[PDB]
């Protein structure tokens, strides 16, 4: 396609500033806006002892060994079920 | 800010036969001894790790 | 003088000579490796122990002689030293990162002995398939310490290759066009090539392999929905490229010596050579399965892979029979150098031809995973890359060293070796028809015969090796210093004397573009 | 500068024969044993 | 190739001695190691 | 419907993978012994998948897949 | 098995395995013809005072050495390719029996009408009865039917193995988690050996297989006496 | 728009500013262009700049051959292609 | 003297401790993973920064203040980092493969199915697709960046280079806080080994690009760059875009088709 625009008269500095300012920043305006506007503690998953997940082969060489390191009691559960 | 880019360029041609390293004075040096040291340092300590995990411990 | 020249080079021939001698050695810790094998197959019967330490002594073997003998000799070694040389060029493009790709070669190989020192080591073969290399069959640091060699030296090939493909393309003479460098250089090239895109696919599987063993990934495990045959596909997609890098700088060092010592000015078909080397670099990453004929692949799947594979003959077929039209109406010197590689033409093809027989998938099923797959790359490897870097190291030696061999001497040795590796791998054919498997530590006493004349041909190949060690000894301690090159203006090289100086081509070379 | 020509562009001397005998010994010697004691090391823990 | 003369000749005897020298070091370590193997498997 | 020697050739499943054939006729059982409690009627319409599974399956996934089921951890829908 | 100062194959067992004799024979004609062809034109090249040491002209003789190769691959891709399919071909069997991997023994699983299980391990050398073979028997041997078309079914419950039974033509690799599926047909009673074919551990040359082929009326008593 | 970015002609030092300068005036000390060939005749040699008494010419004696011929120019009587018998002479030095 | 245009370099140690540092840092994994010990992998991080730190401190003195980068030295490092980015597209391919290779055929043990029983994808037209503006926004901004410099600029070039930089920042806040937020971890089976290990990667990836726009834009201040001659920037701009196009092929494979 040509997307939709109009320019290609010159591709110098003014046209990509133009699009900066003009489409790329007001898109991540609108995706900032939709983005927080959708999410606000989504109900936390039941916990199923699914053999699948919360896979220990080994433990981990921090903390006790069985948190993830991005781990959020909140979501996230250890093999034995959730915590506080 | 303004451009000493030209003071550079006076200082890195001088001809005293310094390699490019060396060549930004007594600072250079001394990060130089620096890394050069941690690299010996933790290359014998590496080896001497390595020769700990070669044995069985009880 | 010493660390600056030694330690710190940024001189395509001092870092060469360091690749050079590092491979001698690092051919020695296989050669012994290899004395192993034979000395626990040589009789019935157990001399170490369990296939647990026979099988860490046969993963060793495998990964120093193809890692560190061959391709740092090859690549590092001959194509340091001989492409600028080749090209007129005064140095290669990036000499600092050239230095680098060297210096992690020692580290990548202390890593590699000390996995064998630790726990009870990887035995694991160098193929390192999950699950016996997974966290439960191979508990502890020995495998973790086998893939970090493998990243190290990985990253060496690849920085290593990024310097040959730049300095190839953008430090030739400003008329020399690419259809006119020699055969070596485009044998370095597409070898950089194939690099560059197989050992990143490597490095993704042997991290995968890491994070299952360490962070509780299961990519190939099966009970967290992952797949061991996907290992095998990201391994294979990168260990079938691999074997052609092995060979090609092989090829090109074959093309200049059988030229040179029919004392013709150039090889016949140049650019059919040049067509076939392309052909081969490219066939050779589409054809990965078929080291995977027994897994449980659909038969459309395994038909497509033993078609594609048997293709690769047609070029590789151009190759040996332009060498065999160079020697035509030649000017023969018998030359150490010539006999090393007129056994490369002849052993290769009998290699390669095996290599056809286990291109049919109907029949890998009967030859896999026994002694017919070990002698078919063997013959390839012992009598094909180890020959062409035989060939190689006694014809350029005098331009490294100044010095001249002794070549009696090194008539000795090739008649010595050409013995010993053939007693070694010839019967090993036998033994797998009749269905002797690979990575026994104790065979079937039916098996006896075959096994007990191998085991003698490979001491017989060390008494080579130990006269080598010799031969480049008598060399140094005589000093018979060169003094005079035939057919330097067809071969660059030689054009700067023996040895060139440190610094060449100060002042390029003039060439016209007419 | 660095040093040119025959024995020169090598970082070990060839200057005497004996000395360089003595070297290559411990240097392809070192390299050959080390597998043998690689092995004698594993048979003396298991 | 052309070559001067050896700056240096090594003689048949100086030869027979290099050749020993570079077999016994490849030799005796492995024999060493090979001979006493059985000592180190009792354990 | 009977006279069963061992599961036959099913053209869904023509390939060495014989793996999915295990699956499907287990879960295809278990959901017809489902179906037939949950509308009362005769459970030996399921027989057939149940003699293929057995046939097919080793011992060590049935055992496996069964003591899910019963502690409510098998990943299939049934 | 394999006999002292074997060269080739073992016998065939199976059509299959007899199959691939003659498909090797085949090949091996053509590898004998181009190894040979090479071995002479090196001598002729190196055996002659006359000399041409300038130019020579390539596309005439490079257009033979590249097409005879081409149809030479054609002779041996159509036999290669008529015998992998019929490998893989709609069978129609009377039994399926499944093996499972493990270190460093087979289990054997006959699933069919009753749950017939049995572990399958290396006499060790020690406990060898006169005539026994080193390394090759097993205590409890795989019993089956001869003259019938049989399904095997291959995993594993730990590491890869890969169940071999040359003499029929047979190598299946043990995956973990996948059931591979290969079709054996003894066209002969007796007993055939086999070999653990994938790098397994410690005891990876000590896990072998035992076939003993028998009548159906043999095989059914075996049966039944082994619950 | 504003400046405030130096050109290469403000700003370009050493070899980079040598090769700059030198290629203005037609020039080229730094063998970044392939030389032109006269009618290599014994009265209309190619001219082989050199900054010593020798260099190595390399000699593509027809379009297309895929071999060079190498040789060593020395300071003095023009000199001829082993191959082909096309002529060359060493004219000097100054470059830098 | 040298009548070509080739850079032949001083002898450097940083090769050796480059190489020294690697085992440093693989050692120290080794003793992480294995001795629960972080020392030996403390210490070859810390010679790995300053070996990145010297070594690309001489390139600039050789380059800016020294001249050495001829016309002829320029093209080489085109290709040496054309070579490079092959390179990592080939890495990446690597877990492309892995992750289509368990979704298009899920085993038993998932439940058979893609995603697997028990896993609770994110949303793609939430914060997954604020990331892929972000990032698209980013190779826009980047491109306004070099026409100001080619166009003798300084003001806009530094804007334009702030933006850019600045979105990258965004970009990593946004996915750090989504892995925290996430209720899949990367020990729930292959989902979660395939997604934290791509995406990873590529957020490694981002970090070492951003720095590296951080780099040139501390040089732009002390007017490194000419409008002509400015190769520092340029591979930055082309590690960027590699960066954004990674992320487009890991949006539409593992966000959207694999959930
Ligand atoms: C040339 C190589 C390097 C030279 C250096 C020396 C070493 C190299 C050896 C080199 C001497 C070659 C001798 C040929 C082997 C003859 C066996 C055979 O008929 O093979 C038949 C089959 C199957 O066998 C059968 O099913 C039926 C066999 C019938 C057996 C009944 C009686 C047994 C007779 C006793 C035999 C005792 C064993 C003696 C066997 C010798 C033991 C060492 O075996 C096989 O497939 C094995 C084939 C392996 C494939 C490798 C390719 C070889 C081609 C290149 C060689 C150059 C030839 C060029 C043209 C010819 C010019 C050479
Ligand atoms: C340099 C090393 C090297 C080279 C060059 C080759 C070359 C070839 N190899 Fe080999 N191979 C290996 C090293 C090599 N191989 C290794 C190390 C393994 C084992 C991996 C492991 O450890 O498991 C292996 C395994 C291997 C297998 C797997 C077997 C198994 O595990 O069951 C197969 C199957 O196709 C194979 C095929 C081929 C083919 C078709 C060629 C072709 O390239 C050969 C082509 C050459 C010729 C054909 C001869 C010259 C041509 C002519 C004279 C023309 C006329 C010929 C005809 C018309 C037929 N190889
Ligand atoms: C290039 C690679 C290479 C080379 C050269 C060799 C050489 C030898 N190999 Fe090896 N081998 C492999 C790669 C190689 N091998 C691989 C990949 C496997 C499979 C591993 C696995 O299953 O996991 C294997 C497997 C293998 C087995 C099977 C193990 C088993 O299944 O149990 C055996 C048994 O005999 C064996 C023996 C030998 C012998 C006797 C030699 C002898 O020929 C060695 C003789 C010595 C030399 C050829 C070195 C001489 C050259 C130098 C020392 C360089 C000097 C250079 C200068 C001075 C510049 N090898
Ligand atoms: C499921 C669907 C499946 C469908 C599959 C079908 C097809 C796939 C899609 C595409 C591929 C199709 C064919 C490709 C084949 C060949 C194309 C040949 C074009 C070409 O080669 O043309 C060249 C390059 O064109 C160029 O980049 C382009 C230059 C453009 C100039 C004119 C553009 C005017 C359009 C309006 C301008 C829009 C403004 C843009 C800016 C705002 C952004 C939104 C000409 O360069 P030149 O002369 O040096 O110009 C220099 C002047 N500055
Ligand atoms: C904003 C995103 C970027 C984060 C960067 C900052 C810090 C993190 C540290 C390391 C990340 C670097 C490299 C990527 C490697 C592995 C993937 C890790 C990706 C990741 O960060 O994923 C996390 C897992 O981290 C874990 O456990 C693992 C924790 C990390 C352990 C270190 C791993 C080191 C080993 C990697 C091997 C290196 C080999 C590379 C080869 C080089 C080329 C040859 C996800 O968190 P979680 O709690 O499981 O789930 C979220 C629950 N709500
Ligand atoms: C824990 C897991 C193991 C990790 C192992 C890590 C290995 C080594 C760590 C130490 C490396 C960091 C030090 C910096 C390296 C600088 C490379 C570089 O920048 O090299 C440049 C050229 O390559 C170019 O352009 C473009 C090439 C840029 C290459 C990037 C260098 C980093 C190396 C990482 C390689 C990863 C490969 C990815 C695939 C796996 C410069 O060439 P020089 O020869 O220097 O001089 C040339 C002069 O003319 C310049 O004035
Ligand atoms: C790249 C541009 C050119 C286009 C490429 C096209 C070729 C291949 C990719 C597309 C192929 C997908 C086709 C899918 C259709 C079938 C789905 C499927 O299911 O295939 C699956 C494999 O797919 C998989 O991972 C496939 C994983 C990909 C493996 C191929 C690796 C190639 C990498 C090199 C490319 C480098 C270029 C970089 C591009 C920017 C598994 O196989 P099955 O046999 O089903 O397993 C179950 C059996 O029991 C059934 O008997
Ligand atoms: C926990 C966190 C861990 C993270 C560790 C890693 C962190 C940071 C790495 C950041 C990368 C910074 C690289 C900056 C390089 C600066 C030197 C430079 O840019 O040098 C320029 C040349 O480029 C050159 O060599 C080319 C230089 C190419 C370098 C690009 C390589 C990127 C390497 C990334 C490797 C990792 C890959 C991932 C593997 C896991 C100099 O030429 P010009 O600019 O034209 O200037 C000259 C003018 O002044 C003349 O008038
Ligand atoms: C190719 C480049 C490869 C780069 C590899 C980078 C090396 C990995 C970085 C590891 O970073 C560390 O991780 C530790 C994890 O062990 C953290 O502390 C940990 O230690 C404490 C106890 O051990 C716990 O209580 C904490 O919760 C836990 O986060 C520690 O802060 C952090 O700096
Ligand atoms: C594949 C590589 C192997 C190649 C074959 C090596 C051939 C052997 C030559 C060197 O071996 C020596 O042999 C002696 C045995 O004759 C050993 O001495 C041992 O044997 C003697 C008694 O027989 C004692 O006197 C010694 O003290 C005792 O240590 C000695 O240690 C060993 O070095
Ligand atoms: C030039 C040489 C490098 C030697 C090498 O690469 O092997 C120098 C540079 C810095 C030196 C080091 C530091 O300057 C000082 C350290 C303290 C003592 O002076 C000796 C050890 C010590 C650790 C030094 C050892 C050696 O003399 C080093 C490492
Ligand atoms: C082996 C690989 C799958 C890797 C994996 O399972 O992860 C698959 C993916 C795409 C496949 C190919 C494509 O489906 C296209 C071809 C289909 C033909 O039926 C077989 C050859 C054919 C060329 C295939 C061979 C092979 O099975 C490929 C390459
Ligand atoms: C035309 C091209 C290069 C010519 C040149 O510019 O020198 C040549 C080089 C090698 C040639 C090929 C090789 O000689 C191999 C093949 C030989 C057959 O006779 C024709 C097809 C064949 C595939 C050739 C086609 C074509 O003539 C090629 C590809
Ligand atoms: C200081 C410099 C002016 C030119 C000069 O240094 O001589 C100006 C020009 C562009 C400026 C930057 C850019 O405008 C981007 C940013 C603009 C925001 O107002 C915050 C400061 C911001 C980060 C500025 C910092 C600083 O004032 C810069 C770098
Ligand atoms: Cu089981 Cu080998
Ligand atoms: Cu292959
Ligand atoms: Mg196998
Ligand atoms: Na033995
Ligand atoms: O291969
Ligand atoms: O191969
Ligand atoms: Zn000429």
């Amino acid at each position: 396609a040509s997307a939709a625009k109009g320019d290609h008269g010159g591709t110098g500095a003014r046209t990509w500033r133009f699009l900066t300012f003009g489409l790329a920043l007001p898109s991540v305006a609108l995706c900032t806006l939709n983005s927080w506007l959708h999410s606000g503690h989504r109900e936390r998953p039941a916990f199923i002892p699914y053999h699948h997940l919360r896979i220990r082969t080994k433990p981990f060489s921090w903390g006790d060994g069985n948190h993830t390191f991005f781990h959020n009691p909140r979501v996230n559960p250890l093999p034995t079920g959730y915590e506080k | 800010f303004e451009n000493r880019v030209a003071e550079k360029q006076k200082l890195f041609q001088e001809d005293n036969g310094l390699p490019v390293h060396l060549k930004g004075g007594a600072t250079d040096n001394i990060l130089y001894r620096v890394t050069m040291t941690l690299c010996l340092g933790g290359t014998l300590y590496s080896l001497y790790c390595l020769g700990w995990a070669s044995f069985p411990h009880k | 003088m010493f660390i600056n020249r030694w330690l710190f080079s940024t001189n395509h021939k001092d870092i060469g000579t360091l690749y050079l001698l590092f491979g001698a050695w690092a051919g020695m810790v296989g050669t012994a490796l290899s004395l192993l094998i034979r000395a626990e197959l040589g009789q019935p019967g157990t001399l170490l122990g369990d296939d647990q330490i026979y099988n860490v002594v046969v993963t060793a073997h495998a990964f120093v002689m193809i890692f560190f003998m061959v391709m740092p000799i090859m690549i590092g070694g001959f194509g340091n030293w001989l492409v600028p040389l080749m090209i007129g060029a005064p140095d290669m493009a990036f000499p600092r990162m050239n230095n680098m790709s060297f210096w992690l070669l020692p580290p990548s190989f202390l890593l590699l002995l000390a996995s064998s020192m630790v726990e009870a080591g990887a035995g694991t073969g160098w193929t390192v398939y999950p699950p016996l290399a997974g966290n439960l069959a191979h508990a502890g640091a020995s495998v973790d310490l086998t893939i970090f060699s493998l990243h190290l030296a990985g990253v060496s090939s690849i920085l290593g290759a990024i310097n040959f493909i730049t300095t190839i393309i953008n430090m030739k003479p400003p008329a020399m066009s690419q259809y006119q460098t020699p055969l070596f250089v485009w044998s370095v090239m597409i070898t950089a090539v194939l690099l560059l895109l197989s050992l990143p696919v490597l490095a993704a599987g042997i991290t995968m392999l890491l994070t299952d063993r360490n962070l509780n990934t299961t990519f190939f495990d099966p009970a967290g929905g992952g797949d061991p045959i996907l290992y095998q596909h990201l391994f294979w997609f990168f260990g079938h490229p691999e074997v052609y890098i092995l060979i090609l700088p092989g090829f090109g060092m074959i093309s200049h010596i059988v030229t040179y010592y029919s004392g013709k000015k150039e090889p016949f078909g140049y650019m059919g050579m040049v067509w076939a080397m392309m052909s081969i670099g490219f066939l050779g990453f589409i054809v990965w399965a078929h080291h995977m004929f027994t897994v449980g692949m659909d038969v459309d799947t395994r038909a497509y892979f033993t078609s594609a594979t048997m293709i690769i003959a047609i070029p590789t077929g151009v190759k040996v029979f332009s060498w065999l039209a160079t020697l035509h109406g030649g000017n023969i010197k018998w030359s150490p150098a010539m006999m090393w590689a007129l056994g490369f033409i002849f052993l290769f093809t009998v290699g390669g031809l095996t290599g056809i027989v286990l291109a049919n998938s109907s029949l890998d099923i009967v030859l896999h995973d026994t002694y017919y797959v070990v002698a078919h790359f063997h013959y390839v490897l012992s009598m094909g890359a180890v020959f062409a870097i035989m060939g190689g190291f006694v014809h350029w030696f005098p331009l490294f060293s100044g010095y001249t061999l002794n070549d009696t001497w090194a008539k000795i040795h090739f008649a010595i070796m050409f013995v010993g590796v053939n007693m070694t791998f010839f019967p090993q054919h036998f033994l797998g028809l009749s269905g002797m498997p690979r990575r026994y530590s104790d065979y079937p006493d039916a098996y006896t015969m075959w096994n007990t004349i191998s085991s003698m041909g490979s001491f017989i190949s060390l008494t080579a090796v130990m006269l080598m060690v010799f031969i480049i000894w008598e060399a140094f301690a005589s000093k018979r210093e060169v003094l005079t090159v035939d057919l330097t203006t067809t071969n660059l090289e030689w054009l700067n004397g023996c040895p060139p100086p440190y610094h060449t081509f100060e002042e390029p070379t003039y060439v016209n573009l007419k | 500068h660095y040093e040119e020509g025959p024995g020169k562009n090598i970082p070990f001397s060839v200057e005497n024969k004996w000395r360089l005998l003595a070297m290559m010994t411990l240097f392809f010697g070192s390299g050959f044993a080390a597998p043998f004691f690689i092995v004698r090391h594993q048979l003396l823990k298991k | 190739i052309t070559a001067k003369p050896a700056k240096t000749p090594t003689s048949p005897k100086e030869q027979a001695i290099g050749l020993s020298v570079t077999f016994l070091s490849f030799l005796l370590p492995a024999g060493w190691v090979l001979y006493h193997l059985d000592n180190y498997k009792k354990s | 419907i009977k006279n069963y020697q061992t599961a036959p050739f099913d053209s869904r499943f023509p390939n060495q993978n014989q793996t999915r054939n295990c699956w499907q006729n287990y879960l295809d059982f278990h959901r017809c012994e489902k179906a037939m409690t949950a509308k009362g009627g005769d459970v030996s319409v399921c027989e057939w998948y149940r003699r293929v599974y057995k046939s097919l399956c080793p011992i060590s996934w049935v055992s496996t897949w069964d003591d899910r089921r019963a502690e409510g951890t098998f990943p299939g829908k049934i | 098995m394999a006999y002292p100062m074997q060269l080739g194959f073992q016998d065939a067992t199976s059509p299959i395995m007899e199959e691939l004799l003659h498909f090797h024979d085949h090949t091996l004609m053509i590898v004998f013809l181009i190894s040979s062809l090479v071995l002479y034109i090196i001598s002729l090249m190196l055996t002659t005072k006359l000399t041409h040491t300038s130019t020579m002209d390539a596309q005439e003789v490079e257009t033979i050495w590249t097409i005879l190769p081409a149809i030479i691959l054609i002779l041996i891709a159509l036999p290669s390719l008529r015998i992998l399919y019929m490998m893989d071909e709609i069978n129609n069997p009377s039994l399926t029996v499944k093996t499972m991997g493990h270190q460093w023994y087979w289990s054997y699983e006959y699933t069919d009408y009753e749950d017939l299980s049995f572990d399958s391990y290396m006499i060790p050398t020690s406990e060898l009865k006169p005539g026994e073979l080193r390394l090759l028997e097993v205590d409890n041997r795989v019993v089956l039917p001869m003259e019938m078309t049989i399904r095997m079914l291959v995993s594993s419950e730990d590491v890869l193995h890969s169940w071999a039974v040359p003499s029929l033509g047979l190598k299946t690799d043990a995956i973990p988690g996948r059931l591979n599926q290969t079709t054996l047909m003894s066209s002969r009673p007796g007993l055939y050996y086999g070999q653990c074919s994938e790098i397994c551990g410690s005891n990876h040359s000590f896990m072998p297989i035992v076939l003993e082929l028998v009548p159906l009326k043999y095989f059914e008593k075996w049966s039944a006496s082994m619950l | 728009s504003g400046g405030g970015v130096p050109t290469d002609e403000e700003q370009a030092t050493g070899l980079e500013r040598e090769v700059m300068l030198a290629a203005r005036k037609g020039q080229d000390p730094y063998n970044i262009l392939a030389p032109k060939a006269t009618s290599g005749t014994k009265e209309d040699p190619n001219l082989v700049p050199s900054i010593t008494n020798k260099r190595i010419v390399g000699c593509i004696c027809e379009e297309d051959n895929s071999t060079v011929i190498w040789f060593w120019l020395h300071k003095g009587e023009a000199q001829r292609c082993p191959s082909c018998g096309t002529h060359y002479k060493l004219v000097p030095h100054q470059l830098a | 003297h040298q009548t070509h245009a080739y850079h032949m370099v001083n002898p450097s140690p940083w090769p050796l401790t480059g190489a020294l540092s690697a085992l440093l840092m693989t050692s120290g994994l080794t003793m992480w993973f294995h001795f629960n010990s972080m020392t030996l992998l403390m210490i070859g991080l810390t010679t790995n920064m300053l070996t990145m730190y010297q070594w690309w401190r001489d390139v600039i003195r050789e380059s800016t203040f020294q001249g050495h980068h001829t016309p002829a030295v320029q093209k080489g490092l085109r290709y040496g980092m054309i070579l490079f980015i092959i390179s990592e597209v080939l890495f990446f391919t690597g877990f492309f493969w892995a992750f289509y290779h368990s979704s298009l055929a899920p085993t038993p043990e998932l439940g058979g199915c893609w995603p697997p029983t028990g896993i609770h994808p994110l949303n793609p037209l939430e914060v997954p697709l604020l990331n892929t503006s972000v990032l698209l926004a980013s190779g826009v901004s980047i491109t306004w960046a070099h026409h100001s410099l080619m166009e003798g600029d300084r003001k806009h070039m530094l804007q334009a280079l702030f933006i850019t930089i600045t979105l990258g920042v965004y970009f990593t806040l946004l996915q750090a806080s989504e892995y925290y937020e996430a209720p899949f971890t990367i020990s729930d089976g292959v989902y979660g080994s395939t997604f934290f290990v791509a995406t990873g990667f590529h957020g490694l990836h981002v970090i070492i690009g951003s720095t590296f726009l951080i780099v040139c834009f501390f040089r732009q201040l002390k007017f490194h760059f000419t409008s002509n001659h400015h190769f520092g920037f340029e591979a930055a701009a082309w590690y960027w875009h590699f960066v954004d196009v990674v992320w487009l092929f890991l949006y539409v494979s593992i966000y959207w088709w694999g959930s």
